[PDB]
């Protein structure tokens, strides 16, 4: 029967109304084989022809717009959306001829113009079932675009020319129904950066055409989703102009800087032929700049070296740049524009939708505050040498397929996908070259939030983890810093399951504080306690693992004692070097629970460590009492030797000694106590 | 048997008692040093 | 300890954009609180005016049954203003 | 494109615009009223 | 074991040669007249080189024997298009294909 | 309330109420609960704070007790006649407390229903903490197991004249409406409450199992829409027989749009995406086109 | 600003910290209407949450530390109070509820009557007190045997003397009126 016959036979519309919701949510969140699969389902020709239809029920034109969003664009979307916080401004030509105002004057157009930032294209596939088959990740079905621009750009134009006419058959039974849908095509086609310059200026014209000129939507009565989907609209621009901002500003970065340099050598050159002139150039290039740039004030121009013209050209660009950002020094901007319609929109009625509500408020806020963005916005700014697109570009790449990763439960192919991400991230030059840029785009939180919800079910997922995030901390102090930050986060986990085969969270943990004196002492106390209640444990249960395999039960689990042991020594010694404050703090706790030194030391009842490593010994011999990969008279033998070298490297220093402390010597006789010399000299012997 | 605890029991309903003096007239009144009273478990109705 | 005139183009770049940052931009004071609330305040043509609306909405976020309370930056940013 | 030739009866051949039996666009031998020739098939019945 | 049947003539005289490429309109459909795929609702020709296993056997074999021109119909059993696995959501196990193949093109 | 410490003593022995010396073994296993017992002397910490109770908690309470010494007294019944046809005769047992049962159920249905969705904001949300709290407190006590155990017991019986047979025809004329409340209430019990709905993480099956009973379809597939639109946890146990089964309900039982929200809840929870799922549902619905 | 107060929950954060500076901002000056509008709030909705957050936020308040102290400087040689702002703004804001001899809110402070529980907030203040004035012994003792002292003791003095000061007046306008 007619698909039209559906408007008055209810059931049936009910039920494939929720048919297309089911089709649009198994293949949700980039899951493009079945984007792939469902396009035998619904084909081109059908979607096109729905979307033109008039006489469709409501419900139903909704369902087929969703669908056609779904399956051909809303990972492309989501992926360009990702990236769109980052400003990477490579230096070229085309970037140094960008400026804040034509030839203060008469602001520009939004959106148009060019722009130099980096973005990774797309990338689609033709759908076709007879190809032969065959494990590389498929691509988004593709759909012919231009021709889709054109068509939601003929539809909306229509939409708001007949807006006017008042009518009392609406397409779709309703305003709502006839406009929200080609609003959302229009801004998802919109945001992936589909228009041009003619497209987005006839946009501009059909939203207020007084204002965007060389009857609107806004002069017209809608209901809220109308008015949010315009929000959402208003937001790409606001974005665009932002975008345009941090481009000019780097672009005069890099021709003054040039001035500055030549300006640099003259001076020098002149000076070989009062001595506090020269400290200049014997000091850092940070401080140099900075001191360079102290003329912003009258009574801060003496010690400036520079002449007037160059101090001009500065002040004139930030006046500009003031200019620009509406601070003063029949709306005609888009500032004013905005301001006012949120306004009306507010005093018009008592609006009811919170979601309406926070947008407005926000869009609000972003036009009252010019350089409050400006600011929040510059520390995720970089510039770059041409030579490094394509690299960067690659990393890009690999960088948003890993933050895709982070919506979906762990499985086979994720891990296989992370793995290799990973693997060519790390044989990047540009990861080396420019580690600052690698820290501004967070990829060490992203690893770590991966980590965190698989956390075993994925062992070889941890261990390149783990990997990598070592490999991060050496690169550099300021690395190493920022993973020492999470360092009670990464504690928390793997305190039961050791995953023990390959690197864990622990090690990552170690070496987030390795031969750092400053980062050492900043060491919390309450990170101390809780390894050392972990170890306790240690102490007293075996590990349930051995015992599914057939292990012979013991009451203690040397292996986790030996890692929290090593965790523990790279904690309290540093380059040969011992730190006394986090050694009096280790060693009370470990006094404040005998039952950690083992069943050896336990004092009552316990053996010295001789007798208990020839125990070991001959327990080594025995089969049946080592085992059913993993041997317990090795085990037990590193656990005390970790120990005993643990106990060693927070003894004090001789220097200290010398000067009769009462710490040091109170420690360096509980030591002694503790472990008898006779003890020693018959195990090395 | 009866224990000491802490937790979320707190807010549990096994840890609730009702108090039920001896003289049935005027068992509203406030409570006083030395009476005598029986202890009553509100879920499982068993006395102390 | 190399001169300035030495290093490659995009880390003097960067460096200038830091400096720029910390010693022009921030620096600046620009006032708009008053008369952001003096608009807001203001009514057309009783239903409540806009500002009522924006602390009924804030409001009504803090009236809902959670666990924990979310960090949003909106209602920080509007809080300063109102200060 | 669709082409037919045959016969049909006075009564039961009725064909109306739209849908109808399995895919619509019914032609001469969608029904046992009809009988109709295309070039390769004999049509009657819907069956080909 | 793939049938063909004629629909349209063609010339007659020009084949498919090694090293050559097929341009060809196409609408596939299950046993039961149940429609899964069609070139003409995208209005795009699809093109494949014989020798490079790009499609299924039945669908060379079938076009392998078609002159210039030609519109046939092509048979092609479970075992020479999918086997026991069949494409998930799409074409079930053990299914046998039909196809509505015309020759536009060779180069 | 909550100021004058005091001391407990027993009447006629005038012993101290206190607690026991710790167990080191005990210690060593976790067993934080400490025995209290009466001692001569006990110790110089045996004073006690007295703190208020809400009215609402007495009353929950107040009903634990009634409604469980009633459904042990029923399920007893129910147990009596376990194996042994009546025949001719009398049926087995003293009778059932029917009509006390079908009471009870209907005043508990009513006790948790949610807040009308017409009430302003704050008020509706002080509804939604009443209604979690007093859920948790019914939970924490065993309800659900009973009701449960109710179901078990009444569930193995095919129809009403199988029942019949061995309670005798007076009491089979309520088999289906207590079945039906019984479901009901189960539902109420579950709704919106994550910590609830996770238990049936490891008892699906008993709920799979069950959806194509021709008695309380409805309120089975009910019960199932609320556990899945709450917890993530079963998302990860599904397997492709419950996949199946449920695509077995819309062949079985007609084009129902309930059954296709169901499917959809299987997919995606709290902005996360099961791929095995999406790949079952798809590979066992989409291409046969029936 | 009590809603948000009560939903924080008794954690520290930037939320507690600017609502507390709007509170401050708009009661300066011992506005009545403000006082009198947030007390029949409070007695209307007879909500425990307020009190219990303002009492975990208190005891989760700062004092000086020798340790922090002796650290950063072996640091250095190649923080301590970092919150105090905070408790300045909170008890500025305890304050300022019972200035101009409010005797409804002094009485309030104390007790709550329809409320299920109490908490004491006298009780808290002098808590505090008491720690605080143990750290500065303890860093006076340390500082005794020399003589001269340098910018950091001077300046941690000086901050920890600020926090004293305003505990101090908090104190007394708890008691005035009297
Ligand atoms: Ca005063």
């Amino acid at each position: 029967m007619d698909i039209l016959e559906l408007s008055e036979r209810l059931d049936l519309q009910r039920f494939h109304s929720h048919t297309l919701r089911l089709y649009r949510a198994v293949c949700a969140l980039g899951n493009n084989r079945v984007a792939h699969a469902l396009c035998s389902h619904v084909d081109q020709a059908q979607l096109l022809h729905a979307l033109e239809d008039a006489h469709l029920p409501g419900p139903l034109r909704a369902g087929y717009y969703d669908l056609l969003i779904s399956i051909h664009l809303e990972s492309a979307c989501r992926s360009r959306r990702s990236m769109l916080s980052e400003y990477i401004v490579p230096l070229t030509p085309e970037t140094r001829a960008i400026t804040l105002f034509p030839p203060a004057r008469r602001h520009g157009l939004p959106g148009v113009g060019v722009t130099t930032s980096l973005r990774p294209p797309h990338h689609f596939s033709p759908p076709c079932f007879v190809a032969a088959l065959p494990a590389p990740a498929r691509l988004s079905p593709a759909i012919p675009l231009e021709a889709l621009r054109d068509k939601a750009l003929r539809m909306l134009g229509e939409a708001v020319r007949d807006g006017g006419q008042h009518a009392r058959d609406p397409v779709g039974g309703s305003v709502e129904f006839q406009f929200v849908p080609v609003l959302k095509l229009v801004s998802t086609l919109l945001v992936m950066g589909i228009f041009g310059d003619e497209d987005v200026k006839q946009i501009l014209k059909m939203i207020e055409p007084e204002v965007f000129t060389e009857e609107g939507l806004l002069q017209m009565k809608l209901p809220e989703s109308v008015k949010l989907q315009m929000c959402n609209l208003l937001e790409y621009f606001c974005d665009q102009e932002l975008q345009h901002r941090v481009e000019s500003l780097a672009a005069f970065a890099e021709r003054y800087v040039d001035k500055l340099q030549a300006n640099q050598r003259s001076r020098y050159a002149l000076l070989m032929r009062t001595a506090r002139r020269t400290r200049e150039f014997r000091s850092p290039p940070q401080e140099q700049i900075n001191m360079l740039l102290h003329f912003k004030d009258e009574a801060d121009e003496e010690d400036c070296p520079l002449p007037e013209d160059i101090r001009q050209d500065l002040q004139d660009f930030h006046q500009d740049l003031l200019a620009h950002c509406g601070i003063q020094l029949k709306p005609q901007s888009l500032q004013e524009l905005v301001s006012h319609m949120v306004v009306r929109w507010a005093q018009e009625d008592y609006v009811q939708s919170p979601e309406l509500v926070r947008a407005m408020f926000s869009l609000l806020h972003r036009q009252y505050d010019g350089l409050g963005e400006l600011l929040r916005a510059l520390p995720r700014a970089y510039t770059i040498s041409p030579s490094s697109v394509e690299d960067t570009m690659s990393l890009l790449e690999c960088l948003g397929q890993i933050r895709s990763l982070l919506i979906v439960q762990m499985g086979p192919q994720e891990e296989n996908l992370m793995i290799q991400s990973i693997g060519n991230i790390m044989n990047n030059k540009v990861f080396y070259q420019h580690p600052n840029l690698m820290r501004a785009l967070g990829m060490h939180e992203t690893v770590m939030e991966v980590m965190v919800n698989v956390l075993i079910r994925f062992p070889k997922m941890v261990t390149s983890c783990c990997r990598f995030l070592c490999y991060f901390c050496r690169i550099s102090r300021q690395n190493q810093r920022s993973m020492f930050d999470h360092l009670s986060y990464l504690l928390e986990n793997s305190g039961i399951g050791l995953g023990m085969q390959g690197s864990t969270p622990l090690d990552v943990a170690a070496a987030s504080v390795i031969d750092n004196n400053e980062l050492a002492l900043a060491l919390q106390e309450q990170d101390l306690e809780k390894v050392v209640s972990y170890l306790a444990g240690c102490g007293l249960q075996s590990c349930p693992m051995l015992l599914a395999k057939g292990y012979p039960d013991i009451g203690w689990n040397p292996c986790g004692g030996e890692r929290y042991l090593d965790f523990l020594r790279f904690a309290v010694f540093v380059n040969g070097e011992s730190v006394e404050e986090n050694a009096n703090v280790v060693v009370r706790l470990l006094i404040r629970k005998p039952e950690c030194f083992g069943p050896a030391l336990r004092g009552e009842g316990g053996s010295g460590l001789l007798a208990a490593i020839e125990e070991a010994i001959r327990i080594s011999e025995d089969p049946a009492r080592d085992g059913p990969r993993v041997h317990l008279g090795h085990a037990i033998m590193s656990f005390y030797a970790a120990l005993i070298d643990l106990l060693g490297r927070c003894a004090p220093e001789m220097h200290l000694i010398q000067a009769g402390k009462g710490e040091a010597l109170r420690i360096r006789a509980i030591l002694r106590s503790l472990v008898p010399l006779d003890d020693l000299v018959g195990i090395i012997s | 048997l009866v224990y000491y605890e802490g937790g979320a029991v707190c807010t549990h309903a096994r840890s609730l008692w009702r108090l039920e003096p001896l003289r049935i007239s005027w068992s509203g009144s406030h409570l006083r040093w030395g009476q005598p009273l029986r202890i009553r478990h509100v879920t499982t109705g068993r006395y102390l | 300890m190399t001169p300035l005139y030495n290093l490659p183009t995009h880390r003097a770049c960067n460096m200038f954009l830091e400096s720029y940052k910390a010693a022009w931009i921030l620096t600046e004071d620009h006032s708009f609180e008053d008369r952001m609330i003096d608009d807001l305040s203001k009514a057309g043509e009783k239903k409540p005016d806009p500002l009522h609306q924006l602390v009924l909405h804030f409001s009504r976020t803090a009236l809902t049954e959670k666990s924990k309370l979310d960090e949003d930056y909106l209602y920080m940013a509007y809080a300063d203003i109102m200060a | 494109t669709h082409l037919r030739v045959g016969w049909a009866l006075t009564e039961g051949y009725s064909p109306y615009p739209g849908g109808g039996e399995g895919w619509g666009g019914n032609g001469v031998g969608d029904d046992l009223y009809s009988y109709g020739f295309d070039g390769l098939h004999l049509w009657t019945g819907h069956v080909a | 074991g793939v049938e063909i049947e004629t629909i349209s003539p063609g010339d007659g005289r020009t084949f498919p040669k090694k090293g050559q490429t097929c341009v060809v309109h196409y609408t596939g459909m299950l046993q039961n007249g149940k429609k899964f795929d069609s070139s003409r609702d995208r209005n795009k020709p699809f093109k494949f080189r014989i020798g490079k296993q790009e499609v299924i056997k039945g669908f060379e074999e079938g076009a392998a024997q078609m002159s210039l021109g030609q519109r046939a119909k092509l048979t092609c059993t479970p075992d020479v298009a999918y086997g026991a696995t069949g494409h998930p959501g799409v074409i079930p196990p053990n299914a046998t294909l039909i196809f509505d193949v015309e020759l536009l093109n060779l180069e | 309330y909550g100021e004058s410490l005091c001391f407990v003593q027993h009447v006629a022995s005038g012993l101290w109420l206190t607690y026991a010396a710790p167990d080191p073994k005990a210690l060593r296993l976790g067993v934080l609960k400490k025995k209290a017992i009466l001692h001569q002397e006990g110790h110089m910490d045996d004073a006690l704070f007295l703190t208020r109770c809400q009215q609402e908690e007495s009353q929950a309470a107040r009903m634990i007790h009634s409604t469980a010494g009633l459904y042990n007294q029923f399920i007893k019944g129910l147990d009596s006649f376990s194996g042994k046809p009546r025949g001719s005769g009398p049926p087995a047992g003293p009778a059932l407390p029917i009509e006390a049962v079908i009471l009870s159920l209907q005043d508990l249905i009513g006790y948790f229903e949610p807040p009308s969705e017409e009430l302003q904001h704050e008020e509706k949300q002080s509804k939604l903490r009443s209604l979690r709290n007093r859920q948790s407190l019914f939970q924490e006590e065993g309800m659900l197991s009973l009701v449960l155990n109710c179901i078990d017991r009444l569930n193995v019986y095919t129809t009403a004249a199988h029942f019949a047979e061995y309670a005798g025809e007076e009491a089979a004329e309520s088999w289906k409406e207590i079945v039906n409340l019984l479901y009901e209430l189960l539902a109420s019990l579950i709704r919106g409450n994550r910590a609830n709905c996770a238990l049936f993480s490891t008892n699906l099956d008993w709920v799979v199992s069950k959806l194509d009973r021709l008695e309380a379809s409805s309120g089975i597939l009910e019960v199932l829409y609320c556990v899945l639109i709450e917890s993530p946890e079963v998302l990860n146990i599904i397997q492709e027989n419950h996949i199946k089964s449920i695509i077995s309900l819309l062949d079985k039982h007609g084009r129902n749009h309930k059954v296709l929200d169901v499917l959809c809840s299987l997919c995606v929870c709290n902005g996360v995406a099961v791929r095995s799922n999406q790949d079952l549902i798809t590979e066992n619905l989409l291409p046969g086109r029936e | 600003v009590l809603q948000m107060i009560s939903a924080c929950k008794g954690e520290t954060g930037a939320m507690v910290s600017s609502t507390l500076k709007l509170g401050i901002s708009i009661l300066n000056g011992g506005n009545a209407e403000v006082q009198q509008k947030m007390l029949d709030y409070l007695k209307d909705k007879k909500e425990v949450g307020f009190f219990q957050s303002i009492q975990a936020l208190m005891q989760t308040c700062s004092v000086l530390d020798l340790n922090a102290f002796e650290r950063q400087n072996k640091a250095e040689g190649l923080k301590v109070m970092a919150d105090d702002e905070f408790t300045q703004d909170l008890f500025r804001f305890l304050q300022l509820l019972c200035e101009g001899h409010n005797n409804d809110f002094q009485n309030y402070l104390r007790t709550q009557t329809g409320n299920t529980t109490t908490i004491n907030i006298i009780i808290c203040t002098v808590d505090y007190l008491l720690r605080l004035q143990e750290s500065i012994s303890d860093f006076y003792w340390y500082y005794s045997g020399k003589d001269v002292i340098e910018e950091q003791g001077k300046r941690n003095f000086s901050k920890a003397m600020s926090v004293a000061k305003q505990v101090f007046n908090s104190l007394t306008e708890y008691i005035q009126g009297p």
